[PDB]
RNA sequence: CAUCGGUUCUGGCGGGGGGAUAAAGGCCCAGGGAAUGUGGCUCCUCCGGGAGUGUUAUAGCCCUGGGUGUAAUACCCUCGCCGGGACCGAGGACCGCGCUCUGCAAGGAUGCUGGCGUAAUGGUCACCAGCGACCCGUCUUGAAACACGGACCAAGGAGUCAA
C-alpha cells in the first residue's frame, strides 16, 4: 500500500517536472531537449512465412 | 471507315497468364540489362546539377534577391 | 480456474492493489495544477516561431 | 496529403570537442504528424549539410498555427516537383484561409493535374499576397474581383441514398 | 611494407606459450613462410623455438573445424591486440574493485553499451537558428 | 528490468479494433504500420488490447 | 425474466493535464496604414448607374502592442461513471487471495416463473433450396500434360519359409 502510494506520487512528480523544465527553458529563451526514451514495446505484425 | 454499321473483331483486353508472366520476365531482364549498360556506359555525367532557378511570376522574387545579396554581403563581412 | 480482469472486476483490483480504493476516493486522476499566474511567451519565441 | 500541420523543426549536430556549440537549423515542414516531420527534417538536412540522424539531434518540434484562420487570404506557392524529365519549378496560387489548407489544396491539385506524389514534391516557399495586385493567376483574379456575385445553376438536390423511390421528379433550381 | 631493409624490432619481441599472435607474411624472407592460406589469421602460441614459433589455427573443412599447428618464423608473426582490451580491462577491474571494496560504495563494473542520452537544455543566445529551404537560395541564384 | 521482462511471458494481443492502415506492410512514415511510430504506439496498444 | 461471472461490440456523461499555459474570436485601450475607397464633394450620363478625389464621415477592413485572461473551444493524452446488445456457465463439501466485513460481484450460475410431458425436442432416410466441390489408380519429371488400366458384381489374388 505504501509502495503504491510512493509510485503514484513519483509518476505525478516526474510528469510535472518534465513540464516545468520545458516551461522554464521556454521562459528563459532556450530549448529543453527531453531525454530519449529508455523503454520500447515491440509488436510483431507480420507472419512466419518466407 | 464504316465501323459503326459493321464492326470488326473486338480487341480483347483480357490478358493471358502466359503473356503476363512473359511480359514480367522480359521487364525484369530489361531492367537488369539497362543496369548493366548503365554501369558500362561511357557517356559523361556532370557531378553538379543544373538548377532550374526562380520563377519569374513569383511576386517577391525581387525581395528574395535582396535577401540573398544581403546575406552574401553579411557572410563576406563575417569572413 | 478463471482469470478475471482487474480493470473490470474491482474485487481483483483491490486484491492485487490495495491502494486502488484510496486512489478512487482521493481522486488522484483529477489532480489540478499548481496555482499562480503563468508568465507570458517571450517575444523572441513567437518571432522565431513565425519567422519565414 | 492528409490533415497537415506545419511544424518548426529545429535540429543540430551532436556536440563534440571541436564544436561545443554547433549551429541550429530550423525548418518549416508540412507533415501529418511529428514523426513524419522529423523524418522530412532529416531528409532535407541530409540534402544540405553534413548532419544525419545518427550524428545529430532534434532540439525542438513545435506546431505553427495560423494567426488568422478566419480571414480569406491569397497564397503563392513556389515548388519544385520531380517528373520523368527532371525537376521543374511551379508557381501556383490558392485562395484559402490557412497555409496548411493551401498546402493540402496544392498536394491535391498536383496529384490531379501532374500525377505528382508526396515523395516527389519539394515545397520551397509559401507566401501571403498582401495586395491583390500581387495575384497573377487568372483563376484567382476572377475571384478577387469587385462585387463578385454569381448564381449556382443546375444544383442537383441532395436526396438520401437509402430512399430508393420518389413520387416527384426533382427540380434543379434551388 | 616498404622494399629493402626489414625493421629489427621484429627480433626483439619475446613470444611465450599462450600468447595470441597474428600472421602477417613478409615477402622478403622466404624461410619459415606458411602456406598461401593461414596468412592474416590469428592464433595461439604453443611452441617457442629459436627463430620460429608454433601457432594453433582452426581451419574449416566441409562442416567441421580442424586444429592445425603451423611453424612460422618470427618474421611473419606479429603480436595481436585482440586481448589487450581484455588484459587492460581485467587489471582495471582488479584495482577498481579493490578500491571500491575498501571504500564501501558499490559500483557498476561491467562495460555497458551506448545508452540513450539524458535531457539537457540548449541556449539560443549567440546561437540563433537559421532558416533553411529545401534548396539553397544562393544555389537558386 | 531484464529479470522482470524475462519473467513476463510475451504478450499475445488480439487484432486491432478498427483495423490497420489500408496498406499495412509499409513503414509508418510512408503511410503504413511498420517501424518506429514513437508515441503513436499507444493507440495501437489500445486497439490490440 | 431477475441478479451474477468470463469475453466482446457500441452509445452517452462528469473531471484532470499539455501546446504560443492552443491559435482564434467578442468587448475595451493606444498607435499606424491601405483599397476590391464608406459617407461627402466634383464630372458624365440611357440619369439606372459609372468615373475621379481621399483614410471614417451618414460603412468598414488590415497591421502592432496592452487588459478582461490562468477566457472558451478544437486537437492530443488521461482519471472515472452510467446505459444497450451478443456468445459462453468449464469445476463440483471446506481450504486460498481479499473486500465495502451480520455479509459479499472474493480459487468458473444461480434464483423465480410458464407451457408441454409427446414425436413437442432430438435422430435416420428421400427430395427441394443457398454455398462449396474436375475421375480414380499408375507413370513422368522438379512437376503438369500426354500415355496406360478401369462395363459391372461375387470369390481367389502378391515381402513368405529355411540357412
Amino acid at each position: 500500500f505504501k509502495r503504491a502510494e510512493k509510485y503514484v506520487k513519483e509518476y505525478r512528480e516526474q510528469e510535472r517536472e518534465k513540464i516545468r523544465l520545458a516551461r522554464i527553458a521556454k521562459q528563459q529563451g532556450s530549448f529543453h531537449i527531453p531525454a530519449e526514451a529508455k523503454l520500447v514495446f515491440v509488436i510483431r505484425i507480420k507472419g512466419i512465412n518466407k | 471507315a464504316g465501323t459503326i454499321n459493321k464492326p470488326k473483331k473486338p480487341t480483347s483486353k483480357r490478358k493471358t497468364t502466359r503473356l503476363r508472366a512473359k511480359i514480367s520476365k522480359r521487364a525484369a531482364e530489361k531492367k537488369r540489362k539497362e543496369r548493366k549498360l548503365a554501369r558500362k556506359n561511357p557517356e559523361w555525367r556532370s557531378k553538379l546539377k543544373k538548377d532550374p532557378g526562380i520563377p519569374n511570376l513569383f511576386p517577391y522574387k525581387e525581395r528574395l534577391l535582396q535577401q540573398i545579396e544581403e546575406e552574401r554581403i553579411r557572410r563576406k563581412e563575417e569572413l | 480456474v478463471q482469470k478475471k480482469n482487474p480493470l473490470r472486476n474491482k474485487q481483483i483490483m483491490l486484491r492485487l492493489n490495495p491502494y486502488a480504493s484510496t486512489f478512487a476516493k482521493e481522486k488522484l486522476g483529477e489532480v489540478k495544477a499548481e496555482e499562480g499566474k503563468p508568465p507570458k511567451v517571450p517575444a523572441s519565441f513567437k518571432e522565431l516561431l513565425h519567422e519565414a | 496529403m492528409g490533415r497537415l500541420q506545419e511544424y518548426q523543426v529545429i535540429g543540430r549536430h551532436l556536440p563534440t570537442e571541436a564544436n561545443p556549440n554547433p549551429a541550429l537549423y530550423r525548418m518549416r515542414i508540412f507533415a501529418p504528424n511529428e514523426v513524419v516531420a522529423k523524418s522530412r527534417f532529416w531528409y532535407f538536412l541530409r540534402g544540405l549539410k553534413k548532419v544525419k540522424k545518427a550524428t545529430g539531434e532534434i532540439v525542438s518540434v513545435n506546431v505553427i498555427s495560423e494567426k488568422h484562420p478566419l480571414k480569406v487570404k491569397n497564397f503563392g506557392i513556389w515548388l519544385r516537383y520531380d517528373s520523368r524529365s527532371g525537376t521543374h519549378n511551379m508557381y501556383k496560387e490558392y485562395r484559402e484561409t490557412s497555409r496548411v489548407a493551401a498546402v493540402e489544396a496544392m498536394y491535391a491539385d498536383m496529384a490531379a493535374r501532374h500525377r505528382a506524389r508526396f515523395r516527389s514534391i519539394h515545397i520551397l516557399k509559401v507566401v501571403e499576397l498582401e495586395k491583390t495586385e500581387d495575384v497573377k493567376r487568372p483563376y484567382i483574379k476572377q475571384l478577387v474581383a469587385k462585387n463578385l456575385s454569381f448564381p449556382l445553376p443546375h444544383r442537383v438536390p441532395k436526396i438520401s441514398t437509402k430512399k430508393i423511390f420518389s413520387a416527384k421528379r426533382p427540380s434543379t433550381f434551388s | 611494407r616498404k622494399h629493402g631493409q626489414i625493421p629489427l624490432s621484429t627480433y626483439l619481441r619475446t613470444y611465450r606459450v599462450g600468447d595470441i599472435v597474428d600472421i602477417k607474411v613478409n615477402g622478403a624472407v622466404q624461410k619459415g613462410m606458411p602456406h598461401k592460406f593461414y596468412h592474416g589469421k590469428t592464433g595461439v602460441v604453443y611452441n617457442v623455438t629459436k627463430s620460429a614459433v608454433g601457432v594453433i589455427v582452426y581451419k574449416r573443412v566441409k562442416h567441421r573445424y580442424i586444429e592445425k599447428r603451423i611453424n612460422v618464423r618470427i618474421e611473419h608473426v606479429k603480436p595481436s591486440r585482440s586481448r589487450e582490451d581484455f588484459l587492460r580491462r581485467v587489471k582495471e577491474n582488479a584495482e577498481l574493485k579493490k578500491k571500491a571494496k575498501a571504500e564501501g560504495v558499490p559500483v557498476q563494473l561491467k562495460r555497458q553499451p551506448a545508452m540513450p542520452r539524458e535531457a539537457h537544455t540548449v541556449s539560443i543566445a549567440d546561437n540563433k537558428p537559421v532558416t533553411l529551404a529545401p534548396v539553397a537560395y544562393e544555389t537558386t541564384i | 528490468f531484464k529479470q522482470a521482462a524475462n519473467f513476463l511471458w510475451p504478450f499475445k494481443l488480439s487484432n486491432p479494433n478498427g483495423g490497420f492502415r489500408p496498406r499495412k506492410f509499409k513503414h509508418f512514415i510512408e503511410g503504413g504500420d511498420l517501424g518506429n511510430r514513437e508515441e503513436h504506439i499507444n493507440a495501437l496498444i489500445r486497439a490490440m488490447n
